[PDB]
């Protein structure tokens, strides 16, 4: 029963999300009315959980963001023995 | 290439290559005109 | 000698400070061969630390009792380097800044949504409206004149 | 000297800046238009309109002991 | 001419098991509210005392220390599991005072025969300034 | 000795302010100044606590509803105990 | 025979309502209740939202100015 359970393509790779700040939710993908919004798109953007009710798409979201935390050591660690 | 010029073209984006080529620039002054305390042109 | 300083280029303080300064840099450069990287470095700061006094000199600038120079903002014509001339390209620059940045608030006041033309800047424009303010003082003074500047509510 | 009367008049210049704004704003202002029926000293008017803390002429008094303090200092 | 119902003592109470959160002096100097529902299925809720409680079939009586306590268990009735739920207040002297729906009908929903108190014909800003009200009782508000 | 709600003439007719309220101070009672033919009501406010729940959920321009903090009990103090 | 009491719909108004967040703002005028038990029928939306992220109210006819 434990085997490699893997769904093939689900994210399209583009940059249309990156144009459009705060995607991942839906009262700010609206555009900013006021500042606040800003404070907003930087307090949310971690929020998996809140973004969708599936926990499929979170623990997805939450693998590469580990991913990405290693790659970013392993160029600090790579800096290190560098300098 | 467009939505990837729009990302160039939000806030943080911007101001980083603006503030990065300002920076670079008053470096540069800075080390062809060092110390300068006044203005002596004049 | 206005205030009672003394002249830079005619201040014993300023060669006494200038002296400690290059006898440190020497102190610093005693511990490394004259060939390597590290004494390289060092005697071009002390090049340029001798270039600096130099410099101070003889831009006129006044010495006090504790050999430093001091500015003077008075508006003296022999100091209008210090405060007055920088002060004017400051205002020059600081008005060309403001005045881009309005025009481009100006420009994009009238959208259907003109927060998304902040968030995102529409750099086209922007580009178009940035020399505008090399004569920022003349169409301030214009629009100032013709009532444009300053909103009635 | 120069430097620290400047600095001075900062200070001054702060405190008076959020002394006055208390006293002209105690009235009313466009976030709590009937501050005048609530008294000088009310703690806020709740979370709504984006949050009140810290709006009434004496949390303005309150704010501008510290720069006094500041400045005598 | 709605009539309220009357509270049954001998209604009984969800199966709990004991919390910190529950009943103290102020239920014996002071009041204390009690509120009855009915069930249609044994099912398990979470106490506003914290901690859950199972709630048995038919009807069922809780009592709490305050007003807003019961208002939330009976809005967390109403909205997931669909109860009409009812609580009086209790005095020390035995007085029974129902409370929430004053006419039957809850109160977001307008119904007829309600009076209003505390009605001001006039816009916020019409308010007569302090200087107006000095030495007397009456405040701006009021009037 | 409670908190004064006072409701103004501004009121639309939402109900959003009673639905707000978790002491069960306002209701909702006819009227004929607006389209919903409805207006708030506080006959309850001797069980006001202050919370101001009910003027963060009015929509007008300003608040319909207003609380004024006033002379506090137990009940208005929030107290279990 | 009778006529719709109010500004014309679309046009521009002022407020003149002290204690409202557009007092000295333009909105423009979407609707007008014409029923004259209605105490404040004209429907005004603005551009900028107050502080409750609402921009849109109701003004009476005396809390109201037209513009050219
Ligand atoms: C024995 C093999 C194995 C190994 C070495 C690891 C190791 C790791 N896993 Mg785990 N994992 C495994 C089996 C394994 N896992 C299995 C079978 C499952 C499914 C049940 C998981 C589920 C899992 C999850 C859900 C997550 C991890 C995470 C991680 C990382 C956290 C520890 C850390 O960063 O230290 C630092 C460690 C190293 C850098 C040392 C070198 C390890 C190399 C680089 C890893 C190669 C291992 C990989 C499993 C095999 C290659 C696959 C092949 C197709 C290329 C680490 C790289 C977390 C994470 O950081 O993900 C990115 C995380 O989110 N694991
Ligand atoms: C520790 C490292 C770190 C990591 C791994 C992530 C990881 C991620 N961020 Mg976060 N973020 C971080 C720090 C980090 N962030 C910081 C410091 C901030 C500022 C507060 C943010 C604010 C932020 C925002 C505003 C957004 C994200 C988003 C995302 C996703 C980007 C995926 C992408 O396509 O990148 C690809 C990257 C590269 C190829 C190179 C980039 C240069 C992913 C979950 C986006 C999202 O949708 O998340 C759900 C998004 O909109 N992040
Ligand atoms: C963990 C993060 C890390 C940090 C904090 C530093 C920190 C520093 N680096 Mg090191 N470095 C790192 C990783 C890191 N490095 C890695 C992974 C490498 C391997 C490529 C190097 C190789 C390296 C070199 C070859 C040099 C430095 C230098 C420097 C200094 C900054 C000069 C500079 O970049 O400004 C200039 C900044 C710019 C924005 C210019 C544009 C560069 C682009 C935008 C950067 C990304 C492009 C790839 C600073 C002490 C300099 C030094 O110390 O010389 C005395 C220098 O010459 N670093
Ligand atoms: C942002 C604007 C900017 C500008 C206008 C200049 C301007 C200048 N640079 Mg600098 N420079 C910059 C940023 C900038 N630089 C950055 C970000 C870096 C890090 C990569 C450098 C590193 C650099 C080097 C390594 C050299 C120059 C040199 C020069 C000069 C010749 C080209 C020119 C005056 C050259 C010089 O020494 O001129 C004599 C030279 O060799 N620059
Ligand atoms: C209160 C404001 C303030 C002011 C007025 C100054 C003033 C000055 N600073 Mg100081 N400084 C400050 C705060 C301030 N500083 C702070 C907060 C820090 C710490 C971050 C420093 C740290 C600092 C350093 C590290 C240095 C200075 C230096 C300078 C001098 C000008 C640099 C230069 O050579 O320009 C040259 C001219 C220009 C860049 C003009 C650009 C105009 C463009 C090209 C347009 C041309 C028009 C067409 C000048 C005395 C320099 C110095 O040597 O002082 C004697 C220098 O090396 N400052
Ligand atoms: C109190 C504020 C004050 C102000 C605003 C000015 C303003 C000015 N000064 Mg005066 N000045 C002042 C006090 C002041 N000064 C004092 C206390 C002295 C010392 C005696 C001077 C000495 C002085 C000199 C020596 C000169 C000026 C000149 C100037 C002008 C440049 C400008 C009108 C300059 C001038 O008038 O030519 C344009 C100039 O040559 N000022
Ligand atoms: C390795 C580093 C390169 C990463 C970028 C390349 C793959 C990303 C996706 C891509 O190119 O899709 C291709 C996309 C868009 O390409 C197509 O465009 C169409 C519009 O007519 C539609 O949007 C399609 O859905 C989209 O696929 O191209 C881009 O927008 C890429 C812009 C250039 C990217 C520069 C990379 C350098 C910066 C990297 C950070
Ligand atoms: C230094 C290296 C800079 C590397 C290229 C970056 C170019 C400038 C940053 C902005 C950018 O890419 O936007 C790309 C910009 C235009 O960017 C426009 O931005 C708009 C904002 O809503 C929309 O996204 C448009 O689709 C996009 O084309 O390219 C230009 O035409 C810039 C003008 C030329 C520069 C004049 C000086
Ligand atoms: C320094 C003294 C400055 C005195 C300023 C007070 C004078 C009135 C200011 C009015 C203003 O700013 O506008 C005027 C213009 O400004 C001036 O005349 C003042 C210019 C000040 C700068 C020059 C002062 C002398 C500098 C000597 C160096 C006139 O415009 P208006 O109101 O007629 O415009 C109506 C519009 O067309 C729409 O109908
Ligand atoms: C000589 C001198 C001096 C003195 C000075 C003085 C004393 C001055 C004063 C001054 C003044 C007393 C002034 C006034 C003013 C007023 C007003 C009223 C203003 C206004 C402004 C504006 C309006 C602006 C605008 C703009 C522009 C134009 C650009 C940018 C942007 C903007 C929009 C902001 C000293 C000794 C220090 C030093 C030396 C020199
Ligand atoms: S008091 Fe507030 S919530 Fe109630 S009807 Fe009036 S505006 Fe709507
Ligand atoms: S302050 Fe709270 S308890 Fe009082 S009426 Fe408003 S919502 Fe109800």
């Amino acid at each position: 029963e434990v085997k490699i359970l893997v769904d093939r393509d689900p994210v399209k790779t583009s940059f249309e999300a990156w144009a459009k700040p705060g995607h991942f939710s839906r009262t700010i993908a609206k555009g900013p009315e006021t500042t606040t919004w800003i404070w907003n798109l930087h307090a949310d953007a971690h929020d998996f959980d809140s973004h969708t009710s599936d926990l499929e798409e979170i623990s997805r979201k939450i693998f590469s963001a580990h991913f990405g935390q290693l790659s970013i050591i392993f160029l600090w660690l790579s800096g290190m023995y560098f300098h | 290439m467009r939505d990837f010029k729009t990302y160039l073209s939000v806030a943080p984006v911007l101001s980083t290559l603006w503030f990065g080529s300002l920076a670079g620039l008053l470096i540069e002054i800075n080390r062809f005109f060092p110390d300068a305390l006044t203005f002596p042109f004049f | 000698d206005i205030a009672g300083l003394t002249p830079c280029k005619e201040s014993k303080q300023f060669a006494k400070r200038e002296k400690q300064a290059l006898k440190k840099l020497q102190a610093s450069l005693k511990l490394y061969a004259d060939d390597s990287a590290p004494a390289l470095a060092i005697k071009a700061t002390m090049e340029k630390t001798k270039k600096r006094f130099d410099n101070y000199g003889k831009y006129g600038l006044l010495c006090g009792s504790d050999g430093l120079p001091h500015l003077i903002v008075s508006g003296d014509q022999r100091h209008w380097g210090e405060f007055i001339t920088p002060g004017i390209l400051f205002l020059y620059i600081a008005g060309w800044i403001g005045w881009v940045g309005r025009s481009y608030l100006i420009a994009i006041r009238d959208e259907k949504k003109p927060t998304q033309k902040e968030i995102i800047i529409d750099v086209p424009l922007a580009s178009s409206l940035l020399f505008r303010g090399f004569s920022w003082p003349v169409a301030a003074y214009r629009e100032l004149l013709n009532g444009e500047l300053v909103d009635n509510n | 000297d120069f430097l620290v009367h400047h600095a001075i008049a900062l200070g001054l210049h702060t405190t008076t800046l959020i002394l006055v704004k208390g006293a002209l704003d105690a009235r009313g202002s466009k976030l709590m238009p009937d501050k005048k029926d609530f008294g000088y000293s009310f703690p806020c008017d709740g979370p709504g309109r984006g949050g009140t803390c810290d709006i009434s002429a004496w949390d303005a008094f309150y704010l501008a002991v510290f720069w006094m303090l500041n400045t005598i200092g | 001419g709605f009539t309220p119902p009357e509270l049954d003592p001998n209604t009984p109470s969800p199966i709990f098991a004991g919390s910190t959160g529950g009943l103290l002096r102020k239920a014996q100097v002071e009041e204390f509210y009690v509120i009855t529902w009915e069930s249609p299925k044994e099912q398990i809720f979470e106490m506003p005392t914290g901690g859950a409680a199972i709630m048995r079939e038919g009807p069922n009586l809780l009592k709490l220390a305050r007003k807003e306590q019961c208002l939330a268990l009976g809005t967390r009735l109403r909205s997931k599991y669909k109860i009409k739920y009812q609580f009086y207040r209790v005095f020390p002297s035995g007085e029974v005072q129902y409370l929430h729906p004053k006419d039957g009908v809850y109160p977001e929903k307008v119904n007829p025969g309600r009076q209003g108190v505390g009605l001001n014909m006039r816009s916020i800003g019409k308010n007569v300034s302090p200087i107006e009200v000095k030495f007397t009782g009456k405040q701006p508000y009021d009037l | 000795m409670s908190h004064s709600v006072k409701i103004y003439d501004t009121c639309i007719g939402c109900t959003q302010c009673v639905r707000a309220c978790p002491t069960d101070v306002l209701e909702m009672i006819p009227w004929d100044g607006c389209k919903a033919k409805q207006i708030a009501s506080a006959p309850r406010t001797e069980d006001c606590v202050g919370c101001k729940r009910c003027e963060s959920a009015c929509p007008t321009d300003f608040l319909s509803v207003r609380v004024y903090l006033w002379h506090e009990t137990t009940r208005s103090m929030g107290l279990g105990y | 025979k009778p006529p719709p009491i109010g500004p014309k719909r679309g046009s521009k108004v002022r407020i003149m309502r002290k204690e409202s967040y557009w007092y000295k703002g333009v909105g423009s005028v979407v609707a007008v209740d014409q029923d004259p038990k209605t105490r404040y029928p004209v429907v005004v939306r603005f551009n900028k939202v107050n502080y409750a992220n609402v921009s849109t109210n109701n003004y009476a006819l005396d809390e109201i100015q037209e513009v050219a």
